């Protein structure tokens, strides 16, 4: 999950 | 945090939010195919994605949700905000889109995609009515963290969420006013001006769902290459 | 120069009041509970109905038969579904969890499921007519919110007089809000807050448009020509 | 088309 990962990061 | 904010405070963090404008990877002298300007235009939307995620940590109250809650507000807003800021770097060119500072088009060259050239007609003429309006940068940050907060905030104590979300949507309400107070309106110029400038979020939530529409067409002709992060967004929509 | 920029508040109120289109009801089978073919038989038959009263109302909303007939079409090939769709949320407000389609046609999420792609936009009209109760809309402003959308959602794939019919309508509103007693912030707060709706509607209508299509597609259900030719308007 | 002859009856 690509935007919830960059949201956590 | 968020809710103390003065309005004053308001504009200016969401001015110092501010994502850059990138540039693209046009050059005037290469051949245009269809695969290729929505290459770059894809491109280029797949990069700015990278900055929104990031832009909208910085909204005032974002980072008070959910991760839950902030993946969907950005599933169903990303393209809205994109487009918004598109038509904002395009006010001050009449009959172009200010994709980046080396690529702007017009509507002749939306068409070496097809079905491309509806969707720029609609930018152009929300540009169109930014200009008609004046619409001032201060105002135009207000707008686009509402389009963030609002866009997917009836589709989700989970209830709680969406309270503390209309807090801060009140919050930046207050603030528009607070701009047109300051900029010398009268009570009724400041209601008629805010009803003007959130009317706009209507005809910027059509284009974003004929553009998404638009986006799923190109994926299933598979001619133009998407990035993963920008199927993921796609896919959140369905279609 | 159009009557319509000349009227007061009170009188808009009134105009749009009177204007108002009536309650249709649906076929009256108590025992058709319900497949898809019947469900959708029922809903298209009563959107074609509702269409003929919605084009007579529209010509009663002041500042619009102003308009040449060219730019009447265009507005209501925009707004027809955003327009039908206020009207079932406005009038499943006093319901949760029901959709009021018609006095003897209430309902609920799981009958949404008989027809295929129905559910999610069921979903999102709910939440809708729940928002609304919550804010406590009155009738005054639905109205008012009504022709907004008339007037707005096709504005700009064109325009002075819509505008300044619309910016009327906006002073209409406030007018209502503060005759109820609320004070300035919450007069643009909750001004704010309506308009941000409209939002949300014209993204169920851009849903509900494509559900319709492909229902057209599937040829479940034959539609009316009027139907058919408001539907193809959104190519 | 229908519309155009219903807005004007
Ligand atoms: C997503 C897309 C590449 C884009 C990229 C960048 C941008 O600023 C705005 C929109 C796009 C989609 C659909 C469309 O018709 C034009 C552009
Ligand atoms: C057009 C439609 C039959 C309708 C009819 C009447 C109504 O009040 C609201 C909507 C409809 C279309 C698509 C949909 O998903 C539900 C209902």
């Amino acid at each position: 999950k690509i935007l919830h990962r960059l949201l956590q990061e | 945090l968020a809710l103390s904010l003065t309005a004053d405070q308001m504009v200016s963090a969401l001015l110092d939010a501010e994502p850059p404008i990138l540039y693209s990877e046009y050059d005037p002298t290469r051949p245009f195919s269809e695969a290729s300007m929505m290459g770059l235009l894809t491109n280029l939307a797949d990069r700015e994605l990278v900055h929104m995620i990031n832009w909208a940590k910085r909204v005032p109250g974002f980072v008070d949700l959910t991760l839950h809650d902030q993946v969907h507000l950005l599933e169903c807003a990303w393209l809205e905000i994109l487009m918004i800021g598109l038509v904002w770097r395009s006010m001050e060119h009449p009959g172009k889109l200010l994709f980046a500072p080396n690529l702007l088009l017009d509507r002749n060259q939306g068409k070496c995609v097809e079905g491309m050239v509806e969707i720029f007609d609609m930018l152009l003429a929300t540009s169109s009515r930014f200009r008609m309006m004046n619409l001032q940068g201060e105002e135009f940050v207000c707008l686009k963290s509402i389009i963030l907060l609002n866009s997917g905030v009836y589709t989700f104590k989970s209830l709680e969420e969406k309270d503390h979300i209309h807090r801060v949507l009140d919050k930046i309400t207050d603030t528009l006013i607070h701009l047109m107070a300051k900029a010398g309106l009268t009570l009724q110029q400041q209601h008629q001006r805010l009803a003007q400038l959130l009317l706009i979020l209507s005809h910027i939530r059509h284009m974003s769902n004929k553009g998404m529409e638009h986006l799923y067409s190109m994926k299933c002709k598979n001619v133009v290459p998407l990035s993963d992060l920008l199927l993921e967004m796609l896919d959140a929509h369905r279609l």
